[PDB]
C-alpha cells in the first residue's frame, strides 16, 4: 500500500 | 462523536466456492464527498482493494484478487464499504482490515472462516471427550 502517511502503522503490505 | 468505523459483525463463516461480502460502515451525513474518501482493504500483506479519488487502483491489487475482489461502489454513498470476493478459497480465511479515511480515519478487523464442502456432512463423524 503506497500513499504517503495515509493509514501509516495500520497496514502490512510493503 | 469521534470518527468511528463500525462493523455489523466481526466474524463471517462462509462456504468454500461461494461469494462473500464483508462490510465496514462509516459516517456520511448527507451526500458523500468522494474527494475526501480513501478506503483500503487488506489481509495478511496483500492489497485487496484500495480506493482513492473515486476509483479503485487495480494496478496495485494483489494478483490473487484479479477479477475476484471489488467494492460495491454504490454502497459508499450510504456509508458502507462493502468488499465482495467471488469464489472463496480456503486461503481466504483469516483476518481482514478495513481502513477508511473520510475526514477522520479509523479501521476495524474482521475474521473470515471458510467451511470446506463436506464440513456439514462430517460434523458428527467422530466426537471426543
Amino acid at each position: 500500500f503506497f500513499x504517503g502517511d495515509v493509514f501509516y502503522g495500520w497496514y502490512l503490505c510493503g | 462523536n469521534a470518527f468511528t468505523v463500525t462493523v455489523p459483525k466481526d466474524l463471517y463463516v462462509v462456504e468454500y466456492g461461494s461469494n462473500m461480502t464483508i462490510e465496514c460502515k462509516f459516517p456520511v451525513e448527507k451526500q458523500l464527498d468522494l474527494a475526501a474518501l480513501i478506503v483500503y482493504w487488506e489481509m495478511e500483506d496483500k492489497n485487496i482493494i484500495q480506493f482513492v479519488h473515486g476509483e479503485e487502483d487495480l494496478k496495485v491489487q494483489h494478483s490473487s484478487y484479479r477479477q475476484r475482489a471489488r467494492l460495491l461502489k454504490d454502497q459508499l454513498s450510504l456509508g458502507n464499504a462493502a468488499l465482495q470476493i467471488t469464489d472463496v478459497k480456503l486461503q481466504d480465511a483469516g483476518v481482514y482490515r478495513c481502513m477508511i479515511s473520510y475526514g477522520g480515519a479509523d479501521y476495524k478487523r474482521i475474521t473470515v472462516k471458510v467451511n470446506a464442502p463436506y464440513a456439514a456432512a462430517l460434523e458428527h463423524h467422530h466426537h471426543h471427550h
